[PDB]
């Protein structure tokens, strides 16, 4: 065994190992192997990215034009950002401006993308590592009425409902065909949730599972359809007609009714039921506060999004903040350049990948994708994996760093550049989130503090969704229909060498598309996605990403039942189909 | 009464499937999940992770032998032993054919599972393989679309359970009743096409008054699904009638049959 020291860790790979594979309740495939001492704390942590697909490779010689399409196949579950990135990227080569509608119909579409993903989830995917479902069938009915009816004016609280919820749940496992419900954890002493809340929760992961379905109605409107709408280079395809003959063709005043109805409805189940449940998480788990924080005190990144002067992706246009913050000074929040060699970079030196030199990192605008798999000396064999080896390559991932250093990336790390810019919304929100919880500001640096950040977002996202569509009106109201421009449509017109970058802030964090064109064809096509960052095997300083971090110093109950291992990892929202594309 | 056991394994995808499955208007996937099948492993969605995840699959198909229903989500790699897609430290392929072995029919949700989708387009770095060529002695239903339709899902689903069995097929193995026809023979936009009446450049009068998209590449004409008919997200639209021509998702081989901005040949 080995032992040295990173970023203030000490990664100890002496003591017992433990495998989780598969990861569950996430995208895609991934693996987590730990080590824990004689105490039971971790004291080394493996990151795995167990499946690799090349789209990287696939979009060369492709027209830039059908990019978007291609690339917003990376994920289903992120569903529009690949394609948002991408026509930024080819319009940034290119030389293209949208008119105003289209770019504020692709904020209705990114903020759409933030409301679902959020949502979905907080229930979905996170929340059985902090509601114990079957623990519900002990709550009192009247009691779990009276516990939500103290936590939200929202109107589904009757004795009744939870009773009717609860009897469901009752009929669904006395058969003994427990379903998604099989083997798990509950009764673990982590979980700490009384049986009425255990019911509240469980009923509201229902609500959310059936109301999710509505939010993508918008993607349906502007984007034809919902997972993988559709987008073009030039602006949307979605032509505008209010006042003219034909307006059944087109997007029409029956049609924003539509989307006004959506948003409404999205912004009141965000506001009443995700929310009081997210302060309510907080407020039982408390010591979460100060579980898994790894380096959201030292090191985060924001490329920040949702440009409100369509074309300008300058820091006065940007709604939501980029920057980074290293080495834990957040007196001094940086500026982030794509376009500079010596900032992003990508390592495989621990990745399934070859480079010339894999003691370096290389910009994407020099990103190499020559995937090779070579696991070396793992206890087993090449196709029997019993223990990665983690002093070599041990993923498809990438390794990402910034200026050298290890970041996190997604809703807590804007959060905090956010708040450290002295943007006003967001220290007023946050003050008052940590303030309701009793808990010092350093709390929100944390597991729980990732969650309370992602449902923060969701309400931010619902309330711009609202903004981008008023502003949408005043256009149309002005007579400002336009929803593409085509000037530079046709391939004739392009410049015959160029190159361009298209970022934004996904739901799991900072997001690039750096595209090469070259004689009408993508040249070359690299992508860094937020769990990419997140999700990062080692570097050649055996510097650690955010989720061998975050699980480092961690205490587990019973070693046997990674409970923690999966709240921290739930906890970042890892998209595994992103990270390695 | 019991539910019929469902087993729904993922290889290399990105979701959307799945995705896809959640967003059923009628019947809602919750009631699909509570009282119409039994989804006993599923990675999406599942409580258990790890050892103890392993221990529902392996005790699923055991006991449940002969008698479940696979679900299955995109698709195996050949290239590097399999280990493009990796599960429990082994090649995916390997899970796929247990859990094939075991089944009563499998389902192959998507263009992924059915054909190869985007990770089988030039040059397949993975040499992704779509299921039929893995799988050679099971019923294998293809429902194929980037994703599929999400009420065509579940409407599939309850026809499986209402009636007992398969749906009807045609020659490829997908479902008659919603890829029987084209996209272009219940196109809305019709009349434009037969009329010559079509969308030149983006936003122009012509896109303003929904005419069609034939020349702007729409691959409508080639394409089966139910897109025109049955629509998309509870009816609110399909790709052409929000103005984008179809990509030809449905079918097999549609990233590399040149650009989607391209005409129908
Ligand atoms: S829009 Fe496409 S499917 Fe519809 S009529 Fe025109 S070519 Fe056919
Ligand atoms: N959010 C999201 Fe998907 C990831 N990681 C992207 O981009
Ligand atoms: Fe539902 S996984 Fe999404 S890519 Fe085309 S079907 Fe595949
Ligand atoms: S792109 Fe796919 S979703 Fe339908 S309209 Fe064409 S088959
Ligand atoms: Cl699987
Ligand atoms: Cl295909
Ligand atoms: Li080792
Ligand atoms: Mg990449
Ligand atoms: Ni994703």
């Amino acid at each position: 065994s080995t032992q040295y020291e990173t970023q203030g860790y000490t990664i100890n790979n002496a003591g017992r190992r433990l495998v989780v594979d598969p990861i569950t309740r996430i995208e895609g495939h991934m693996r987590c192997e730990v080590n824990i001492n004689d105490q039971n704390v971790i004291t080394n942590a493996v990151s795995c990215g167990t499946m690799f697909r090349g789209l990287e490779i696939i979009l060369q010689g492709r027209d830039p034009r059908d990019a978007w399409a291609f690339v917003e196949r990376i994920c289903g579950v992120c569903t529009g950002v690949h394609a948002l990135a991408s026509v930024y990227a080819i319009e940034d080569a290119i030389g293209i401006k949208v008119p105003d509608n289209a770019n504020i119909i692709r904020n209705i579409m990114l903020a759409t993308l933030w409301c679902h993903d959020h949502l979905v989830h907080f229930y979905q995917l996170a929340g059985m590592d902090w509601i114990d479902v079957l623990d519900a069938l002990k709550a009192d009915p009247r009691k779990t009425s009276e516990l939500a009816q103290s936590l939200s004016s929202w109107p589904k609280s009757s004795p009744g409902y939870f009773f009717d919820v609860q009897n469901r749940l009752k009929k669904f496992v006395e058969g003994g065909q427990l379903g998604i419900f099989r083997n798990g954890y509950w009764g673990h002493p982590q979980y700490k949730l009384p049986p009425e809340a255990n019911l509240m929760g469980f009923a509201h992961y229902l609500e959310a599972l059936d109301f999710q379905r509505e939010i993508v109605k918008i993607h349906a409107v502007f984007g034809g359809k919902n997972p993988h709408p559709n987008w073009i280079v030039g602006g949307m395809p979605c032509a505008i007609n209010i006042d003219e003959s034909g307006a059944v063709g087109a997007v029409n005043m029956e049609r924003l009714n539509l989307v006004q109805s959506i948003i409404t409805r999205t912004a009141d189940f965000i506001n009443n039921v995700m929310i009081p449940d997210a302060l309510a998480i907080g407020q039982f788990n408390k010591p979460w506060s100060e579980i898994g924080t790894g380096l959201s005190d030292k090191c985060v990144l924001s490329y920040g999004a949702f440009p409100d002067i369509a074309n300008d992706f300058g820091e006065k246009s940007l709604l939501m903040p980029g920057g980074a913050v290293i080495n834990g000074d957040f007196n001094n929040v940086l500026p982030v350049d794509l376009v500079d060699p010596q900032q992003v970079q990508e390592f495989v030196d621990h990745a399934w990948y070859r480079y010339p030199n894999d003691q370096v990192g290389r910009h994407p605008f020099d990103g190499i994708t020559d995937p090779w798999y070579n696991p070396g000396d793992v206890k087993g064999s090449d196709t029997n994996i019993q223990q990665l080896n983690e002093q070599e390559r041990y993923s498809w991932i990438k390794a990402p760093r910034w200026r050298g250093n290890a970041m996190e990336v997604g809703p807590l790390a804007r959060t905090l550049i956010a708040y450290h810019k002295g943007d006003a919304a967001t220290v007023e929100s946050v003050d008052r989130m940590m303030s309701a919880l009793n808990l010092p500001l350093s709390g929100i640096q944390s597991t729980l503090g990732r969650i309370l950040c992602r449902a923060h977002e969701a309400q931010w996202a619902a309330g711009k969704l609202q903004y981008f569509f008023d502003k949408l009106m005043t256009n149309l109201k002005n007579g400002n229909l336009a929803t593409a421009s085509t000037e530079k449509w046709e391939p004739a017109t392009w410049p015959t060498e160029c190159r361009g970058v298209g970022f934004t802030e996904a739901p799991r964090g900072a997001l690039g598309h750096w595209a090469a064109i070259r004689d009408g064809k993508i040249d070359l096509y690299q992508c860094v996605v937020p769990t990419t960052w997140n999700a990062s095997p080692r570097d050649p300083k055996g510097q650690i990403g955010a989720y061998e971090a975050a699980l480092m110093n961690t205490k587990m109950a019973i070693p046997e039942q990674p409970l923690e291992i999966l709240r921290t990892l739930h906890s970042f929202d890892p998209c595994l189909a992103c990270s390695t594309h | 009464k019991p539910r019929i056991p469902v087993v729904w394994i993922h290889g290399l995808e990105c979701t959307c499937c799945t995705e896809s499955f959640i967003r059923s208007a009628h019947p809602l996937a919750k009631d699909v999940i509570l009282s119409l099948i039994s989804l006993d492993y599923d990675d999406t969605l599942m409580a258990a992770a790890g050892t103890q995840a392993e221990e529902v699959f392996e005790d699923i198909i055991t006991q449940y032998n002969g008698k479940y229903i696979l679900a299955v989500e995109g698709n195996p790699p050949l290239g590097e032993q399999g280990m493009f897609c990796i599960s429990s430290g082994r090649p995916f392929i390997e899970k796929l054919k247990r859990a094939a072995a075991g089944a009563s029919a499998i389902i192959a949700w998507g263009t992924c599972a059915s054909w190869g989708c985007v990770q089988a387009a030039r040059p397949n770095p993975t040499q992704a393989t779509p299921i039929d060529k893995v799988i050679t002695d099971k019923p294998i239903i293809k429902v194929p679309g980037c994703p599929p339709i999400p009420d065509v899902m579940s409407a599939i689903i309850t026809y499986m359970v209402t009636f007992d069995r398969l749906p009807d097929v045609d020659r490829m193995g997908r479902p008659l009743m919603f890829y029987g026809q084209r996209i272009h023979d219940k196109c809305y936009r019709r009349a434009h096409f037969d009329a010559g009446e079509f969308v030149q450049s983006w936003d122009d009068d012509a896109a303003r008054k929904g005419y069609c998209l034939y020349k702007m590449g729409c691959k409508g004409p080639t394409t089966y699904n139910a897109c025109s008919s049955t629509r998309w997200n509870d009816g609110v639209s399909f790709p052409i009638q929000s103005g984008h021509g179809c990509l030809g998702c449905a079918e097999n081989g549609f990233w590399d049959r040149g650009s989607f901005y391209s005409r129908v040949v």
